[PDB]
């Protein structure tokens, strides 16, 4: 009897857990737990978790565009986060996920593909942005976004240098750079039931049991990178405006973090 | 290099009637039940077949009325002097399966063993031309060696087309050439064919011609292989008492 | 798969150092060993041990060296386990065995010691050989990994590179001078190439050859690699079981005894082979 | 130790040391037997065009009027009194599937199996469950077919007690087109075991008791000289195997007698499997004229 | 030890097997008809005799004349061993006084139209008819069991031909 | 091209081996020494079990997803599904692998399947899921501890617990085992060894190893001392396991 | 899902009316069905609707880095995609042997017949190539495919044009359609094939057999053929025994077949080409 | 109070016995698992030593029970359900059960119909008799009066009322649906 035993705490306007709807969980991050990558980036909602290991690597370009490095991001929701994914290739989740990464990267411009570029048209940077999440008690892609960048902000890259006697190009693995990004772009979450009743972060259940599902991210610039609104029971602009309002408040508060920890460190 | 002297030889020093010497053998696999080699040339096909036995994981395919054919095709990395990788699961082994399956069971005569799987493997060592009809003739010898009933001996073998005449039992020479070569599989017993394959451009008049002249090769490897099967049986035979 | 009581009956006849076969416990049986089978390859051997028949293809290509060995060449390795052998294999049931097979062979050589590389490179960072193997199984009788290990080092003996020299020229135009002398190939050594060891554990007595019937009785198996020397390369142990700390010293022990002989008649056989010639007429699945 | 290896000869064909230009007619697919008024088939044939056409390799026998062939090699096909060895392969409800050399999966109906002792009233759930405690999967039985249905499949049961579940003894596999149609497979030999003879190609090799139905386990010791006696029995019969002879009582006991100088092991070597064969061969060839 | 003939006259219990298999593997009933094959086993399930034998027509006769010679060679093998057995008797021990009779009913006529025909009770007749259709069904499985089916599928259908109205109704007691 | 993960680049080397450099070697250290080890068991929420284990640079996840229904033939199977994150290692390699992420999980099959009884646990598989986050050194006896770990929190029963250790070869002169290395002491390294056992019973459940060279007394001195560090290894583990039973406790 | 089994009744019928020469909508044994040709607004896209049987096709081009054995002419990627639509059996990755068996097919028939011209297409010997590839999508299945396949892909081949290059030593230049005009391919010989089907284990044969036929048949001889009467491929599926006059009789019904397919399909083009020179963004063609 | 670890041993075969949980070797009882060890006292002065995992400690519905359950799947011949609540106490290892035909009444009737007494997606209460052998098939019965189905969703997504013996109707709207309402 869950939806029973659910909408008692909704119209009591709290949740089982003890969260005003309206409120997330204890957001935590952890930076430069890791050696073997460029950038890391530790992040966990409470029971949710996940991981960014960012690589840099070398590569040539396009021939419509030489002067951009590639960022390739990745999710992976390998069966030990839970129980309903199983050993094997990606399913869909991951790869709405993963496109869902990639069009943020795209759009928001965090980045420019040219402060990659080396020697155009022969060599380009290419970030390997691998994504995992440990534990999907609901709302990954929140998650998945504020790694994302907290590793995209810790990654430091060498300085390369060419040769035109040798042709070849040398790195300088103790003098390093730090990367460039000029948006903090951020990510909330709403789960909208039967019509009007949007919560914020919404875990595991209150994701099974919905009608909808909604997520935008709201750059610091009073701007939207993205509006993904798979499916759900419909909305009018006055249910959409003040999720845009709690997104801004998101915005600021899971900045001041970031900086906090890079601050901290 | 070239394919036809003038005079009408060709490079192996065969005229265009004639093919070469297969030499084979049936028996080499004691742990199955039915084994065959064959090497007609510098070819060296090998087949297997595990008889007429029990469906598992039914998965609801066990045909009730007849058997149910399940033939496999292997092309070896070494086979070719070029190395390749993944000889199963590529598009071409595939095809092959299905030209072997659609074969034998037109010849297998299936009505017998119902609901039970007669398992064919075929695996190509070496390769130097004719490689599908090696394969047809050692999974014929094996199927007679595991005591399968079937119509006939399915013989194939594969002719071509040049300077106006036609050659049988290519070689990858003449097959790397790009000439028309046209592969077939009949039952000599009553004149049909089982299969007909053919891959190039050449004329339609040009038609009758090849496929006589692949008819009779395979006559001539008929003749063999029963003369090859006939030693086998008469020595079992023998020893029998 | 078989009984109890069958294993049981094993597994006193191991103990009382007996077995189906009438051998002792540290006796293999004849293997019949065959090499220059096919001849489209740069080396080939074929073996025969008891019920298990397993064919190798050699072939020595062109390519590039590895970034961090451009000094020398290298050895891949695949193996087709043909569902000849037993029809539970197909397009994917194979894999798993032959992917185990492939990374042991691996594990082998990832010596530095066995094949000199060096001997196999032309130009550094420009040009190399590849050892491609190629292991063919025919049938399942066990024993598998040793005559396997057999198969490639009969196969590398049997092996016949031709000389190359690639010159280069400016304005990127490179070409390669054949030697023309079939005669005139070079050779590599094996000296050091070892032989896998194959110790099944039955009872509190551990057996060589483990035939299957005797695998379906074991709980663990230890697979040593050794040189004609005496040296122990790799010491892996497969099994669904366990394994006492000091058994494995008397495996390994006997591993060692084991190489030792099987070194020395493969040697002896392979040169007589060699001595005799085209003579031989090669007989194979005839 | 000792260890030995050997290049691989050529094998010597035809069967010369016998020289018996057979007295048989033997035939091929596409193959014509004869044509005639109404000559009925048998298995190994077929009809085409008012013909009848062969469809098997081997020998054909022409019984008063039916013409049938007899291949050299084919899988158990089921009779109706054979006995036969079985191995089990799977536990169903109703029943136990086990696996012969036959071209589908036998069975043993769950009414067929003896019970411990004589206690016979009838089956009941009880049983349907002791149904896996006492008749593991992959345990053998020496049974007799009881019919063949339609579908090919056996239905095989158990008259008696000698027959039911085995000990632990060997067992061996061979063609069943190489025990030779006669009576009383189960033999007891002189030698110091005993021996069970399939109409399938199934042998089982056991040491003979002293009391004289496989419902109590019997997971004892066997004397040496009772295990030796069971390997060389196994080595004889993959010899004779190997050679493509027949097989039974005597050709096994000669065969044994033959292999008593050559030691338990040195006698699968091609060259002492063929001797001690020609021997046994010769011997029973010339005793019986 | 056994040899097929005799996995094929085992099915058979109702009558003299040995002669049954010969008519089998000398190839009587692979060119008669449905009936006619019925009426060569009346030759052997009836046992009485009659006061007139009946005049048969030569379609229906001869096969009768090849049984005789079977028979006649049985006679001689047993002679052989001698088995202090008789050949008119053995011979006639077999009664075709109801070939007529029964070919008339298996083409579908009235019990009335074929008690008339002989100077024989009906009973007798009832007892014939039923050994005959458990005779067919043994010989259909003996067919069954050599490999051949166009028999098998004529002696069922012979049995088709006959159960009509009376010869197999049930037991009041029943 | 791969059509289930995003467009990038076909090929891509990394910057390393366009580096101009000696590395750092280690030098000198005691050889029967241990790093310091941090084992906590119940980390995750959705997983019946789960385990971590942090030994230097090496920092490895195990869940263990329990029962899912799928004598000696009604026995319990566990499949274990071994793999490197993609940002481990000084290279990159795609996700899937397909070399010696396979190599690894039937070492911890094979090391695992004596431990565990699965007579208990019929009809059942056990999906293991082992995730190494970063590469520091002995990886694979990490990986074994980890699923052990991870086990014996699910609750699924056993007979002892799975310690692993790995070792190393000094190429010097005077070559002696290294214990308990690291990613450059293994590198830079000739041969390399990884036992596991079941200290209470003292019997190994699966080994592995490999040589640039060796011999046979020295691999024996190697078992030996591979034995030693578990046997001074398991405690550790013995308490993690003890701390998750009481916060158990503790939340109700 | 699967396919709904096959009646007694429907089978015996067909049969019936096949021993008596009668089809089932009307037509004859050696007659097609009325086919049309549609195309699109992007030059190499044609949709052929042979009766019912609708099949797209759409051709693209790249340049890439080509082979080493042929480092001078160019390369061509055929794919055959059996889309949902065209049945219910046809689920991703289950019905792998007709894809098999077509794939090669086509591969076959038009590459190792030399229907294009693989040299034409060469930019710098050795560093980028052209790189052809044509994808064929099923959207409606009934009966005859092949036949579909490959008068779309000739089509397509016929009704597809590059972006223009200009090349000096290596400095290749490429261009847009705004640019330049795009120039079209090198077509030496248009193939199509021709399907017919054996009932009674070669007693009868038809040509474009519809879903049932094809359910009722044993046997299936593909026949490729141009209009110079130049065999191209040919092959039997089924498990069938044909014989030699069959074969011959059946290639000399294809050779007055492809000669009519081909006169439309050359009318197609020509008509779409008036209205493209006309404002207009189709060209139809009917048989 | 004692956590134990599933190598350690416990105690002498001699000054205990195994319970569960648990294994012997020579002379001595070693643990299997990581969990609360209690050595229990009969009045005989043998103890039995076990050991559990309290996060899910043991649960077991015993034939004269009263459990609850969910009809997911129906058939003419007998109605699948999955067990939520033995008694009271929810366990999150939801069982399998099922229910029979003749077994939903105590009239036993053979005129009983599923359809018009079960559908899927309803809460019913029930009676266990048999556990099951190979797959632990639990057989629920409702041959009684105050058993059967409680709360029932309507057409499309109304909770009704049980009116009477074989009735159910929704308020808002007018339906009369067909169970075998419980009481």
């Amino acid at each position: 009897e869950p939806l029973e035993y659910y909408r008692r705490f909704l119209k009591e306007n709290c949740r089982p857990d003890g969260r005003e709807l309206g409120e997330f969980r204890t957001t935590t991050v952890n930076i430069g737990s890791i050696s073997t990558a460029d950038g890391s980036a530790l992040v966990k909602l409470g029971n949710t978790t996940v991981i960014c290991g960012v690589k840099a690597e070398f590569a040539a370009p396009s021939t419509d565009a030489p002067d951009k490095g590639y960022v390739v991001p990745n999710v992976d929701l390998p069966p030990l986060c839970s129980s309903r994914f199983r050993s094997g290739p990606p399913g869909e989740e991951a790869q709405v996920a993963s496109q869902f990464i990639a069009d943020v990267i795209e759009n928001s411009q965090i980045i420019q593909k040219e402060d990659l570029c080396i020697s155009p048209g022969k060599l380009v940077w290419v970030l390997y942005c691998d994504l995992i999440c440990l534990d999907y008690d609901g709302n990954i892609l929140d998650a998945c976004t504020f790694a994302l960048l907290a590793a995209l902000k810790n990654v430091q890259l060498p300085e390369v240098t060419i040769n035109e006697e040798t042709a070849l190009a040398e790195v300088n693995l103790k003098k390093k750079s730090y990367l460039n990004i000029r948006t903090h772009p951020v990510a909330t979450s709403f789960a909208v039931f039967d019509d009007t009743l949007l919560i914020v972060d919404p875990t595991g259940e209150e994701e099974h049991l919905a009608t909808g599902t909604l997520t935008i991210v709201m750059d610091e610039e009073g701007k939207l990178c993205c509006l993904h609104k798979p499916g759900g029971s419909g909305l009018t602009g006055a249910k959409l405006q003040d999720c845009m309002s709690r997104a801004v408040t998101r915005h600021k508060e899971v900045k001041k973090l970031m900086d906090e920890v890079i601050k901290s460190m | 290099l070239e394919l036809l002297s003038d005079q009408g030889y060709r490079v192996d020093g065969r005229r265009a009637g004639e093919l070469r010497k297969i030499q084979a053998r049936m028996g080499v696999f004691a742990q199955a039940d039915g084994s065959a080699y064959i090497e007609q040339g510098n070819t060296k096909a090998l087949a297997v077949v595990y008889g007429p036995h029990e469906i598992r994981g039914s998965r609801a395919r066990a045909l009730p009325d007849r058997a149910l054919v399940n033939c496999q095709y292997s092309s070896a990395t070494f086979s070719t002097g070029e190395r390749k990788r993944r000889p199963h699961g590529d598009r071409k082994s595939c095809e092959m399966g299905l030209q072997l399956r659609q074969t034998f069971e037109a010849a297998i005569l299936t009505q017998l063993h119902p609901r039970s799987q007669i398992d064919i493997y075929v695996q190509v060592l070496q390769a130097d031309g004719g490689t599908y009809a090696a394969c047809v003739n050692a999974a014929t010898l094996a199927v007679l060696d595991a005591g399968i009933p079937m119509r006939d001996f399915v013989c194939a073998c594969s002719a071509g087309f040049v300077d106006g005449t036609a050659l049988a039992d290519l070689s990858h020479v003449e097959e790397a050439a790009g000439g028309p070569q046209l592969a077939l599989a009949l039952l000599p017993a009553s004149g049909q064919i089982a299969l007909l394959e053919m891959d190039a451009r050449l004329h339609e008049d040009h038609l009758e011609r090849v496929l006589e002249a692949a008819a009779q090769a395979a006559r001539d490897v008929h003749t063999l292989l029963d003369r090859v099967v006939r030693q086998h049986v008469r020595e079992a035979s023998i020893l029998l008492g | 798969t078989l009984s109890e009581a069958e294993k049981v009956y094993i597994v006193h006849g191991v103990q009382e150092d007996l077995r189906v076969d009438g051998r002792g416990c540290e006796d293999y049986r004849c293997v019949e060993v065959e090499t220059d089978v096919v001849s489209n390859t740069s080396g080939s051997a074929r073996v025969k041990l008891g019920h298990t028949d397993i064919l190798v293809g050699v072939k020595a290509e062109m390519g590039t060296p590895k970034l961090e060995k451009p000094n020398e060449g290298y050895l891949e390795f695949f193996v087709d386990c043909s569902a000849s052998a037993t029809p539970e294999f197909e397009g994917r049931g194979g894999d798993d065995l032959g992917t185990e097979i492939a990374n042991t062979l691996y594990r082998i050589f990832n010596n530095k010691s066995s094949v000199d590389l060096k001997t196999l490179c032309i130009s550094p960072r420009e040009h190399c050989w590849v050892l491609y193997v190629d292991v063919l199984l025919l049938e399942c009788g066990g024993n598998l990994f040793d005559a396997i290990s057999i198969a490639v080092k009969a196969a590398l003996f049997n092996t016949r590179i031709p000389r190359v020299r690639v010159l280069e020229d400016e304005e990127g135009s490179k070409d390669i001078e054949l030697s023309d002398d079939p005669y005139d190939c070079i050779r590599l050594s094996v000296e050091n190439v070892p032989c896998i060891v194959t110790l099944c554990k039955i009872g509190y007595r551990h057996v060589v050859d483990a035939t299957l019937q005797e695998e379906a009785c074991s709980l663990a198996s230890l697979l040593v690699s050794v040189t004609s020397k005496g040296v122990v390369t790799c010491m892996r142990k497969v099994g669904k079981g366990s394994l006492d700390p000091e058994s494995i010293f008397e495996m390994m022990e006997t591993g060692k005894r084991v190489g030792k002989v099987l070194h020395a008649s493969l040697q002896s056989v392979v040169h007589k082979e060699e001595s005799l010639g085209p003579k031989r007429q090669k007989v194979g699945f005839l | 130790m000792a260890m030995e290896m050997r290049l691989p000869v050529a094998r010597k064909p035809l069967s010369e040391r016998l020289g018996r230009d057979t007295k048989k007619h033997l035939v091929v697919p596409g193959d014509t037997i004869t044509t005639d008024t109404g000559f009925m088939r048998g298995h190994g044939t077929y009809m085409g065009e008012e013909k009848l056409i062969a469809s098997v390799a081997g020998s054909v026998e022409r019984v008063n009027k039916l013409i049938c062939v007899k291949a050299l090699k084919t899988r158990y096909i089921g009779e109706v009194g054979d006995i036969v060895v079985g191995r089990i392969t799977e536990v169903q409800q109703k029943r136990w599937k086990v696996e012969t050399n036959s071209r589908l999966d036998s069975v043993l109906l769950l009414s067929s199996m003896n019970l411990p002792g004589g206690e016979l009233r009838r089956r009941s759930a009880e049983d349907e469950l002791a149904m896996r405690g006492f008749l593991q999967e992959g345990d053998l039985i020496s049974a007799e077919v009881q019919a063949v249905f339609s579908d090919g499949a056996v239905s095989l049961h158990t008259r008696s007690l000698k027959y039911g579940k085995l000990g632990q003894g060997v067992l061996v596999q061979v063609s069943p087109s190489l025990v030779k149609r006669q009576k009383t497979h189960f033999h007891d030999l002189p030698c110091g075991a005993s021996v069970i003879l399939g109409n399938n190609g199934f042998i089982w090799i056991y040491p003979t008791p002293e009391h004289k139905g496989g419902f109590i386990a019997n997971l004892e010791p066997v004397s040496l000289a009772d295990r030796e006696v069971i390997s060389r029995l196994r080595n004889c019969i993959i010899s004779l195997v190997t050679q493509r002879m027949m097989l039974y009582d005597t050709s096994i006991l000669y065969c044994y007698e033959a292999s008593l100088p050559h030691q338990i092991k040195d006698i699968l070597k091609p060259e002492i499997m063929e001797e001690i064969v020609m021997e046994t061969r010769q011997r029973l060839l010339e005793q019986e004229g | 030890v056994i040899e097929m003939k005799g996995r094929v006259a085992c099915e058979i219990s109702s009558a003299d097997e040995l002669l049954l298999t010969e008519m089998m593997f000398n190839g009587l009933f692979n060119d008669l008809s449905a009936e006619q094959a019925t009426a060569l086993l009346s030759c052997f399930v009836f046992q009485e005799n009659s006061s007139e034998m009946p005049k048969l027509t030569e379609q229906l006769a001869g096969p009768l004349r090849q049984m005789q010679e079977c028979a006649k060679r049985i006679a001689k093998v047993s002679a052989e061993a001698k088995l202090e057995i008789d050949e008119e008797t053995y011979l006639s021990s077999f009664k075709p006084h109801l070939m007529d009779v029964v070919y008339t009913w298996a083409t579908g006529a009235t019990f009335a139209h074929i008690c008339k025909m002989t100077d024989v009770f009906e009973g007798s007749i009832i007892r014939c008819m039923r050994r005959l259709e458990e005779l067919l069904r043994q010989m259909c499985q003996a067919a069954k069991a050599i490999g051949n089916t166009e028999l098998e599928n004529k002696f069922a259908e012979g049995i088709t031909k006959i159960k009509r109205d009376i010869v197999f109704a049930a037991s009041l007691y029943l | 091209g791969d059509h289930r993960r995003i467009r990038g680049p076909e090929e891509s080397q990394p910057p390393q081996l366009y580096a101009a450099d000696e590395e750092e070697a280690p030098g000198t250290r005691d050889p029967t020494r241990l790093r310091p080890v941090y084992a906590r068991a119940g980390l995750l929420s959705q997983a019946k079990g789960s385990a971590y284990l942090e030994a230097g640079g090496t920092k490895v996840l195990c869940a263990v997803s329990g029962p899912r229904q799928a004598p000696a033939a009604l026995r319990g199977r566990l499949l274990c599904d071994f793999r490197r994150a993609p940002f481990a290692g000084r290279r990159r390699r795609a996700p899937p692998g397909g070399c010696e992420e396979r190599e690894l999980a039937l070492a911890l099959q094979e090391a695992l399947e004596p431990a565990v009884r699965l007579g208990r646990y019929p009809r059942a598989q056990l999906e293991v899921s082992a995730l190494l986050l970063e590469d520091g050194g002995s990886a694979l006896a990490a990986a074994l501890t980890a699923a052990a770990l991870a086990l014996a929190d699910a609750g699924v029963e056993m007979y002892d617990l799975v310690v692993g250790c790995g070792l190393s070869l000094a190429p010097g002169p005077a070559p002696t085992w290294l214990l308990d290395p690291t990613r450059l002491e293994e590198e830079r390294a000739a041969a390399g060894l990884t036992v596991a056992l079941m200290p209470v019973l003292n019997q190994v459940a699966g080994l592995l190893g490999s040589g640039e060279g060796g011999l046979t007394e020295s691999w024996a001195e190697a078992v030996r001392l591979g034995l030693e560090g578990c046997q001074r290894l398991y405690p550790v583990l013995q308490q993690s396991l003890v701390r998750a039973a009481r916060r158990r406790g503790a939340a109700a | 899902m699967k396919e709904t089994p096959l009646s007694n009744c429907e089978r015996r019928f067909l049969l019936r009316a096949i021993e008596e020469k009668k089809r089932l909508d009307g037509r004859q044994t050696y007659d097609y069905r009325n086919i049309r040709i549609s195309f699109g607004t992007d030059y190499g896209c044609c949709i052929v609707e042979l009766g019912k049987t609708r099949v797209l096709g759409q051709v693209s081009c790249e340049l890439v880095s080509p082979k080493l054995n042929r480092a001078t002419e160019g390369i061509l990627f055929f794919n055959l995609e059996l889309s949902q639509m065209a049945a219910p059996a046809f689920e991703p990755g289950r019905q792998s042997d007709l894809l098999v068996k077509l794939n090669r097919l086509m591969e076959r028939c038009l590459r190792n017949s030399k229907c294009i011209d693989t040299e034409s297409l060469c930019v710098v010997a050795g560093e980028k190539v052209w790189q052809i590839r044509v994808d064929l999508h099923l959207l409606n299945h009934d009966g005859n495919i092949i036949d579909a396949a490959s008068i779309a892909a000739i089509v397509a081949l016929c009704h597809f044009r590059r972006p223009d290059v200009s090349v000096q030593g290596d400095e290749v230049t490429l261009y847009t359609p705004e640019e330049r005009d795009p120039v079209p391919l090198s077509i030496h010989h248009m193939p199509i094939c021709v399907s017919f089907a054996f009932f009674q284990q070669g007693t009868y044969l038809l040509v474009d057999p519809n879903e049932r036929e094809e359910r009722v048949m044993d046997g299936l001889l593909v026949i490729a053929m141009n209009k110079h009467r130049e065999i191209c491929t040919i092959q039997s599926s089924g498990g069938i025994m044909l014989l030699k006059d069959q074969v011959l009789r059946c290639s000399k019904i294809a050779g007055v077949k492809v000669a009519e397919i081909t006169e439309l399909i050359l009318k197609a083009l020509e008509n779409d080409q008036k209205v493209r020179k006309e404002g207009g963004k189709f060209g139809f063609a009917e048989s | 109070v004692r956590y134990c670890i599933p190598g350690e041993r416990l105690c002498n075969l001699e000054e205990g016995s195994p319970g569960s949980g648990t294994y012997t070797r020579h002379g001595y009882i070693f643990s299997s698992l990581a969990g609360c060890l209690m050595k229990s006292s009969e009045n005989g002065a043998l103890p039995v030593v076990s050991v559990v995992r309290e996060t899910e400690s043991q649960l077991l519905p015993d034939v004269g029970a009263i459990v609850t359950c969910k009809v997911s799947s129906i058939n003419s011949r007998f109605a699948k359900v999955h067990i939520l609540y033995v008694g009271s106490m929810p366990l999150k290892n939801s069982f399998r059960g099922t229910i029979r035909k003749e077994d939903v009444r105590a009239t036993e009737k053979d005129k009983v119909e599923i359809y018009k007494s079960f559908r899927p997606g309803d809460i019913v209460l029930a009676k266990v008799i048999s556990l099951g052998d190979a797959q632990s098939n639990y057989l629920l019965t409702t041959a009684e009066n105050e058993l059967g189905v409680v709360v029932a969703h309507s057409e499309s997504g109304i909770q009704m009322v049980p009116i009477s013996w074989c009735e159910m109707q929704c308020p808002k709207t007018h339906t009369k649906e067909f169970r075998k309402v419980a009481r």
